[PDB]
């Protein structure tokens, strides 16, 4: 991708990632499976205390170059 | 003092756990166990000189059925943690009544708590047969196959020991500490 943005953890971690403002939300969320192994549907992500849907884009969110996100896991039991 | 590895030879960090927690959880979801409802919890807490300390129990948001449970509003969720500077550690729940043990969803939904972070414990309560458990999965190769697989349905099997339980007292050791119980239900 044109610019990189940050995908802060509630771990300590951070990912960086090259993307498109284009990108959708599930483009990211693909990255980070291929980055970290955490499969889309597991992750939620969060900008600006919005929580941000699987088919939007970066841009329809205003995330910029060097941007941080916010990763959360979903729980799912059994 | 002690020292817990991994099967691969990766030191873990201790993370101590409340006494009192196991006991608080089971009380705080009790409505739901008798109504043959399964719930979760995450344990957060923080870091400290190379040791994790887990401080609060987390209800959040969630759905349930009598043999599945799984977060809604994850952003709240977030908000609290976010605000209060809190690691996640793990997570916890019920099998009202089933046996002691990890199914096929909880290994999923570990494998990527331990991804995050190598020290990630899931502890698992039976009420219905006084016992309880504290489980990870193996690094590497349980990681590996929970990661590398594919396989549809909620039930699937898999191939080899994936999980163990964790070792006491060095991943986890169980002490007299305070503890916050955050419901937000
Ligand atoms: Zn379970
Ligand atoms: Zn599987």
């Amino acid at each position: 991708g044109s610019m990189q943005i940050f995908v802060k953890t509630l771990t300590g971690k951070t990912i960086t990632l090259e993307v498109e403002p284009s990108d959708t939300i599930e483009n990211v969320k693909a990255k980070i499976q291929d980055k970290e192994g955490i499969p889309p549907d597991q992750q939620r992500l969060i900008f600006a205390g919005k929580q941000l849907e699987d088919g939007r884009t970066l841009s329809d969110y205003n995330i910029q170059k060097e941007s941080t996100l916010h990763l959360v896991l979903r729980l799912r039991g059994g | 003092k002690i020292h817990a590895y991994t099967e691969g030879g990766k030191p873990l960090r201790t993370i101590y756990l409340p006494k009192l927690l196991k006991k608080v959880f089971l009380d705080v979801v009790k409505p739901n166990t008798k109504k043959n409802l399964e719930t979760c919890g995450i344990l957060c807490g923080k870091l400290r000189q190379n040791a994790f300390f887990i401080t609060h129990l987390v209800i959040p948001l969630q759905e349930a059925t009598s043999d599945t449970c799984g977060t809604t509003d994850e952003a709240s969720l977030f908000e609290f943690q976010d605000k209060h500077n809190l690691l996640t550690l793990g997570w916890i729940h019920t099998h009202p009544t089933q046996t002691c043990f990890m199914s096929s969803v909880d290994l999923h939904t570990h494998c990527s708590y331990q991804l995050m972070l190598p020290e990630a414990i899931a502890i698992v309560m039976a009420p219905s047969k006084n016992t309880s458990g504290i489980f990870r999965l193996l690094d590497p190769e349980g990681l590996q196959t929970i990661v590398k697989c594919r396989k549809p349905g909620l039930w699937h099997p898999h191939e080899g020991k994936v999980y163990t339980m964790v070792a006491q007292p060095g991943h986890v050791r169980e002490i007299n500490s305070k503890l916050q119980v955050v419901d937000l239900r």
